[PDB]
């Protein structure tokens, strides 16, 4: 259950990570499927905008 | 991108 967060803080669910590359900074990048969208619409995405969540439990 |  992943999420892209937006600049300006909202949360947009992630379908499927389609493909992964390395960028000029040596930074990772996903190819994001949008949950809701098709092929043509995935764009590459940076690492540190990507969340992965879970249902709450108390520990 | 996604911002909004």
């Amino acid at each position: 259950n992943l999420y892209f967060q937006g600049a300006s803080g909202d949360l947009y669910e992630v379908e499927r990570i389609v493909d992964k590359r390395k960028n000029k900074k040596g930074k990772w990048e996903y190819l994001i499927r949008w949950k809701g969208y098709g092929s043509t619409e995935d764009t590459w995405e940076p690492e540190h905008h990507l969340l992965h969540c879970e249902e709450f439990i108390d520990e | 991108r996604k911002s909004a």
